[PDB]
């Protein structure tokens, strides 16, 4: 569907521009950042619709992700499908759930419990899910249903979605990104 | 190797503890100069006369309600109670670490003051005393440094919940994914105090610098504390900072912020139904302290608001009592526990600097 939601957490730490009707955004942080931002575009309510994107993503000098990002209302969850990233692979630190194959690559899957931390309903205890692409890329189709179905074997609600975006996150270093969601 | 202990935030008291030995825990007090606990046999009094250097050191910072073999005067940092105690040999039982994970069990000998059980009031259930982490010779970090032959330096990663991290002895800062760009600011030693102080040259609410009187923010003007979950502000800073915060908050088709009757010890509290949220916590004005060295210590809603009861959250800036506006003998700002939570903090008393890496929103000290 048409974009109807803008994700903007600390976009002001760099240069965040977007056009919802065109499905485009860019985020430049070449001066560097020293706090976490999460910016992007998507939908007020997520779904299992496939997301197709194209991006220029330069983050070798940054702790950063290019990812589908969103939340589930109940059971409460934060999730990422990481297509590419900078100097930190987020499944290194976390509990492994094995792998899922989708859209031409194996993804490593991990989860963590998040205790007394900010959430879409305030301070809460919830679950976090990551799928991290083994063959990183900056364009393609994410068949989100394959990820959500696999995570649903491990507690993911796979329904009752809150917002869902294609996002760029970074919290250290410098980089740039331009993304189109077709 | 440095020594690692897991840190628990006690729900009832909001105080942070580490296991000490025998299932007993101690409260982390970053301004406390002594390690003290209740004792029984097998913490026998040390062979320390009250003229020796060790005894005078143990009595170097008398608590307000306490004048002057050795007898020290352990201080409960929550209630302010103090009592006479003897110095005794005790064991700090933990793990070593080569980074952040445990490697081997270790038993570290430390000198602690033996306090009467009455001094435990207001401490967490299961705590038998206080682990002082101030910059002085009988605090826990200094004692671990001499006994374990490691650095006079420690790391804190205080949790909001789940097990956080305390490491005594230095080494490279772990979790480079979060700490590789760690900013540092000088640690300032203040006369008559063992506490950790740093210098803020500005305070910003949103994107707007808070107008403070000339000289209000001085060298060593920010103290660090684990005694309270909230920030204490000297009156000359309290007034402009709170006015800026409440004005900005009031100006944010969602509900508009609605003040409610304050819940002690706080002065300004809101109906939580009238506050939004974002990935940093409640959607209230960001506050930044611009520190010497050029980096900022940031506060978001998780740091600047405290949930006190169903329906009410209070602003975590509280005005100091018994301190006149502009009194340079007192700190301008005392940062507390919830402003240190989910930061990796490197207290380096050899290089005399504090490293402060705020973790990004998707992680935190708990479970790190």
């Amino acid at each position: 569907a048409g974009i109807n939601y803008v994700q903007n957490y600390n976009g002001n730490l760099g240069d965040f521009t977007y056009d919802e009707s065109a499905g485009t955004f860019s985020m430049y942080w070449e001066d560097g950042v020293s706090s976490d931002f999460v910016v992007g575009l998507g939908w007020t309510t997520g779904s299992s619709n496939a997301i197709t994107y194209s991006a220029e993503y330069s983050a070798s000098g940054s702790s950063s992700y290019l990812a589908v990002y969103g939340w589930v209302n109940y059971p409460q969850a934060e999730y990422y499908i990481v297509e590419d990233y900078g100097d930190y692979n987020p499944c290194s630190s976390a509990t492994s759930l094995g792998t899922v194959y989708s859209d031409g690559s194996t993804y490593q899957v991990c989860t963590d419990t998040r205790t007394n931390e900010p959430s879409i309903t305030g301070t809460s205890t919830f679950t976090q899910y990551f799928s991290v692409r083994e063959s990183t890329r900056t364009s393609g189709t994410v068949t989100v249903a394959n990820h959500f179905n696999f995570w649903a074997q491990h507690g993911f609600g796979n329904s009752d979605f809150n917002y869902q975006v294609m996002a760029v996150e970074a919290w250290s270093g410098a980089g740039s990104a331009s993304v189109t969601i077709s | 190797l440095p020594v690692l202990a897991p840190v628990t935030k006690d729900p009832a008291t909001s105080l942070y503890t580490i296991p000490f030995h025998d299932g007993a825990s101690l409260v982390l007090d970053v301004a406390g100069p002594l390690v003290w606990s209740t004792c029984d046999g097998g913490q026998p009094p040390a062979e320390i006369p009250c003229s020796s250097p060790t005894c005078l050191l143990a009595n170097a910072y008398p608590a307000p309600g306490c004048p002057a073999p050795c007898t020290a005067y352990p201080y409960n940092p929550v209630s302010g109670a103090c009592a006479a105690g003897s110095l005794s040999h005790t064991r700090f039982v933990a793990n070593t670490t080569d980074g952040s994970k445990p490697v081997s069990k270790v038993n570290v000998g430390v000198l602690a003051a033996c306090a009467p059980s009455k001094l435990l009031a207001s401490l967490p259930r299961g705590s038998t005393g206080v682990a002082g982490l101030a910059n002085s010779g009988l605090a826990l970090p200094a004692q671990v440094a001499s006994a374990q032959k490691v650095a006079n330096r420690f790391l804190l990663c205080l949790p909001t919940g789940g097990p956080g991290v305390a490491i005594f002895g230095g080494g490279p800062v772990p979790w480079p994914q979060f700490t590789q760009s760690m900013p540092y600011t000088p640690l300032v030693t203040k006369g008559g105090s063992p506490a950790h102080y740093i210098s803020a040259r500005s305070i910003v609410v949103g994107d707007t610098r808070v107008p403070v009187p000339e000289g209000a923010l001085a060298t060593g003007g920010v103290m660090l504390s684990t005694r309270l979950p909230y920030v204490l502000l000297r009156p000359d800073v309290y007034r402009p900072l709170m006015d800026a915060f409440t004005k900005a908050l009031a100006a944010q088709g969602a509900p508009v912020a609605r003040a409610v009757e304050a819940v002690a010890p706080f002065g300004v509290c809101y109906d939580t139904k009238t506050l939004g949220n974002n990935l940093g916590g409640y959607a209230v004005p960001n506050v930044q302290l611009g520190l010497d060295g050029g980096s900022d210590w940031t506060m978001t809603g998780k740091n600047s608001m405290v949930d006190v009861k169903q329906g009410t959250a209070c602003v975590a800036f509280v005005e100091m009592k018994g301190v006149a506006a502009g009194d340079g003998r007192a700190p301008a700002v005392i940062l507390g526990g919830a402003q240190m939570e989910d930061f990796v903090l490197d207290f380096d008393m050899e290089k005399k600097r504090l490293g402060f890496s705020r973790l990004p929103h998707f992680t935190g000290c708990g479970g790190l």
